[PDB]
RNA sequence: UCAUAGGAUAUGAGAAGGCAGACCCGGGGAACUGAAACAUCUAAGUACCCGGAGGAAGAGAAAGCAAAUGCGAUUCCCUGAGUAGCGGCGAGCGAAACGGGAUCAGCCCAAACCAAGAGGCUUGCCUCUUGGGGUUGUAGGACACUCGAACGAGGUAGAUGAAGAGGUCUGGAAAGGCCCGCCAUAGGAGGUAACAGCCCUGUAGUCAAAACUUCGUUCGAGUGGAUCCUGAGUACGGCGGAACACGUGAAAUUCCGUCGGAAUCCGGGAGGACCAUCUCCCAAGGCUAAAUACUCCCUAGUGACCGAUAGUGAACCAGUACCGUGAGGGAAAGGUGAAAAGCACCCCGGAAGGGGAGUGAAAGAGAUCCUGAAACCGUGUGCCUACAAGUAGUCAGAGCCCGUUAACGGGUGAUGGCGUGCCUUUUGUAGAAUGAACCGGCGAGUUACGAUCUCGUGCAAGGUUAAGCAGAAGAUGCGGAGCCGCAGCGAAAGCGAGUCUGAAUAGGGCGCAUGAGUACGUGGUCGUAGACCCGAAACCAGGUGA
RNA sequence: GUGGGUAGGGGUGAAAUGCCAAUCGAACCUGGAGAUAGCUGGUUCUCUCCGAAAUAGCUUUAGGGCUAGCCUCAAGGUAAG
RNA sequence: UAUCCUUGGGAGUCAGACUGCGAGUGAUAAGAUCCGUAGUCGAAAGGGAAACAGCCCAGACCGCCAGCUAAGGUCCCAAAGU
RNA sequence: AACAGUGGUAGGAGAGCGUUCUAAGGGCUGUGAAGCCAGACCGGAAGGACUGGUGGAGCGCUUAGAAGUGAGAAUGCCGGUAUGAGUAGCGAAAGAGGGGUGAGAAUCCCCUCCACCGAAUGCCUAAGGUUUCCUGAGGAAGGCUCGUCCGCUCAGGGUUAGU
RNA sequence: AGGCCCAGGCGACUGUUUAGCAAAAACACAGGUCUCUGCGAAGCCGUAAGGCGAAGUAUAGGGGCUGACGCCUGCCCGGUG
RNA sequence: CCUAAGGUAGCGAAAUUCCUUGUCGGGUAAGUUCCGACCCGCACGAAAGGCGCAACGAUCUGGGCACUGUCUCAACGAGAGACUCGGUGAAAUUAUAGUACCUGUGAAGAUGCAGGUUACCCGCGACAGGACGGAAAGACCCCGUGGAGCUUUACUGCAGCCU
RNA sequence: GGGAUACUACCCUGGCUGUAUUGACCUUCUAACCCGCCGCCCUUAUCGGGCGGGGAGACAGUGUCAGGUGGGCAGUUUGACUGGGGCGGUCGCCUCCUAAAAGGUAACGGAGGCGCCCAAAGGUUCCCUCAGAAUGGUUGGAAAUCAUUCGCAGAGUGUAAAGGCACAAGGGAGCUUGACUGCGAGACCUACAAGUCGAGCAGGGACGAAAGUCGGGCUUAGUGAUCCGGUGGUUCCGCAUGGA
């Protein structure tokens, strides 16, 4: 509340939509890659345990 | 009863990185004829909310 | 006076009415309030009224969830998530599936056709009762081929149950102090003239039932697919409503009232308007326990719960006295002593009440009777006071009196200086502004669930369990579903230390690059809850009164 | 006089807003209900460090409220003041 | 001289008054109202102006039967110069 | 050690004091705890000791924990007691006297006059009251005083219907 | 166990009302007027069954207005009904 | 010029008249009242009826006779309170009080402040000037984005009725 | 005379008859529905209900929907400032003074204006110069239109005041649409919301030979949030998939 004054919200427009599908991916970059042998086959599975 | 997220401003408002807010402008619904073309060009962009709103509403956007 | 209401008789552990101020279904259904007004909305399908059973009820075996080398009745717990959504797009409201758990039961019909008996005949078109006939979706079935005892455990009454009047001291009284013993599957609890494992009742273990009463053991198929059936004034639509988180909106889905109104397996319904392909499924018929909800009750127990202005209104002859015509409202009041041993007897007195005497550890303990504070009321008294006006004190201070938690002491103070109480609210109060007659008790910022920040911890590019199952209502173990970060930008597709804008390899925005968060605890503050406590006039529902 | 009837989004009224159990411009009792109160009052132990404002803007706003100014605590930039 | 700025946690304040000085309105009336500026009070006791918030001097951490002063004052009340 | 500072409302920050219970350690207590009463003691404060009297069974200290945790005001609630104050009031009215009883008599009983009502202050009887009616005892409370008295208390007794 | 007389407003009169401030010029009144209603009248209570109206029938019922009696009650239907 | 029509009869400083105690006459020594009359009716008027009306009225207004303590202007007397004694015995109120008068100051009106002036201690009977006396959280006024009742061509709805 | 349409079978240039369907006026009845009409029975019953008769009658009543009317009834609104309220006046924006030589600064203080206008009154290149006065000149004067002289701004600048403008920002002509798109280093102003200026870069232009100017008026007013809805483009999403 801003005491009758009408809130910034209010006073502000909406923006865009937002959609049943999206695919959000895990994102792991190069450098915990590393943390893996020499020569190892690396694969989802394997990287959840 | 956990806390309710203020559905009118989580339509409007998005967090950032680093915590701050992004908003559009407003004054841009439905007259443009009595409007230059600069302004209108500024206002096109979107803008980070102030420091005292921010703190106001803090609460409002706990959960994103 | 065919025949029916109607009437008469007999037979029915048949209904009614109550209940636990709880829980579950429904039928009916507010306003206060929030929105800082107010009508959509909210409060809330809450309060309240009505009907109905249950010990639990509703739900239920897919015309489902979902889009995958798929799951397989319902119900409930965590999670999804304050997300997707809804909303004068405000205030607010607000899911579900996947996933992880507790629990686990699937069944019976109508229809087809067969058999008969069922008569009306207009020779099966309908009977009605049985049985075969059957309960089904990558369809199934008709139809032809295929086989009211004795026993264990409790519950209601109970039984048995170890070890010291140990000595000594004080004391009215040992259970207490000192010095010594013993039992312990028993050191639970209470009482015992004070604080007891060994004094008593009992406790741990071990037993017990004449009679009722609650739990566990005995007394069908597969192959074929000509024909037939697979729930009609039903699904569904128009109109107007209601529930779905969903307010008519893109409005799917369910139900209600009016009207209209399908198809029958080459068939139908759903996958959030709607069409097509695909995927899943078979409504318009029923039953179905456990997980779940709630205590008027009973049994055995627990409390960093109260201890007589508390705690139930009610520890006590309380829903009583009392008030009201009535609905209804609704109090106060615990404590002698260990045992009454509760005061023989005498004196004043009419008694009451006293003084003695006696009991007892205490009579100052005597019927509010353990303790007995303050206000309030009195009696003696050391100092002061009748020429002085005083927010009454303080600082000086003579005189008089007393002699201490011994110290540059205590009481009183003739006389001088200074000086308008406390609290709230106010620019401002001595205020002629407000509140207090005085004393005592009671009497106001907490708790839950989330959020955020500081501080403290264990781990750290990781942190972390929830429900639930074991576990002395515990810790601990298991439980990786789930949640927050390590990557951001964009409305989004999407791209990625880049990304958005833009024709741009230009410029600019956003965290770049300048890597700690997570779990928990205290503390501050916020949000939803009555939220810091007292106070409205008033509104709405149901009743009581002429 | 006695026995009865009319019950509160009502009843009665030779009409005053009269009466309906000493209450009536809408009776009484219980419940929603601890209604709400931007209003009035009150809110309990002590010492120490620092220490304001009564202003601007907007407000169906004027004795209320939100942001800014002013206060305080902590971590930093450090020497800007 | 050492107070300034950034981030973050927690506030109250939105009724102000008077006295100089420069203005408005008022009748250059008001202890009037509204501004700017400085001070005190608000939230500040002490000494002075008899008594007094806002006028003057001046800031209370406590004790002392010490001294020097500021405004004001020295004939008595009443300290100090008839 | 030096230097500087230490008025304060709304407010912010930090230090603490006390209370009730809970754990661990210690021990105080009928050779008298808690509580209460009185002292001329100690600390910067909230406060804490010590010595007596009462009282007659429970209770401090130490560290930590959790709070129904601290009252002087709310025309606060409840209970008790003041003030006004020995003041107002003692509720329309004719009694007077002699005996009686009695601890006590204006008030109770008896007697003699006097006085009041008399379409009632008389005599019956409803609604209604529910033992208050009668006899014998008592006088703490009720009785606006007293009271030996009664519509009060106690023990008994009392209501007879074919009309 | 009457004071009386003269005049004047208001109200014809008897009556009724603000229990508990106001008893009046307010209310009622008989009278007058307008209008509704053909009887399962209209109007009214109730949802509806049921009623009152009324075991009544336009010389009767309901509603509005004015208020004995005497003399009278003029104009406007543009507007609202 | 305008209206649809422009107030006729009756009455008129009236329950209606601000100017206003209208102007004139009566009544009285004197008349803002009263009665009668005039009309310049701010702002009478015909069923919100107009104008009079015998009778009636705890109606309102003016005048007159009788009457008197209403009065000049008070006096006395009777009874109940008050007053003294005896018995019994409250209440509103109350921050603590050893509670003077002037002038002045002050939140502008002092008992408590300042400077003076007066005042031995304590009671009994009366007065009400003050303690902005008590009773009542002002019924007046103002403000609550308070409440309630009522009204309408305010808004939105609903019952009823009509189609 | 244009195709004079003379032996498919034209649509009717639009006409009607005999045939199944729809609305109103008509009258009927069984036949619904109704009957606070009558006779009998249930039945010692003025309830209702069975029969019969009679009257009405597809109307009415009732159910769903729709429109009108509807203070009879219900929930609500009916603003603030204010030298107390009410009434009066005002409410946003722009210019000046009050304003105390930076900025800012109130009053129901003192004066005015705005809710537009301009396809040229914009952009650019090029060229000048005013108002008033005196004197001659007719129709024609006090001023029409001419010629000389004087003339620092008195005149103009779309409009209201101020600032500023004759090196034009005033006046005239030609061309043109930058009255552009993507932006924007920085800065002003600020509680927030917004408001203002801005060099410079790229794409295309306009003007001019070029330099270089142009992102509307000579500077300041001439204008409003969000929601909702309408319209155009979309290399976005669109609930099993493709579409919607």
């Amino acid at each position: 509340f801003e005491g009758g004054q009408m809130p910034l919200f209010q006073r502000l427009p909406k923006r865009g939509f937002t959609n049943i599908n999206r695919k959000e991916y895990a994102v792991v970059n190069l450098d915990k890659l590393n943390g893996f042998a020499e020569g190892t086959e690396v694969t989802p599975e394997l990287l959840l345990e | 009863p956990k806390m309710k997220t203020h559905r009118g401003s989580a339509k409007r408002f998005k967090k950032t990185g680093s915590g701050k807010l992004k908003r559009s402008h407003a004054y841009t619904s439905h007259l443009f004829a009595n409007k230059s073309q600069k302004q209108k060009r500024k206002l096109r962009k979107s803008s980070v909310v102030s420091a005292g709103d921010f703190k106001r509403i803090k609460q409002m956007l706990a959960n994103i």
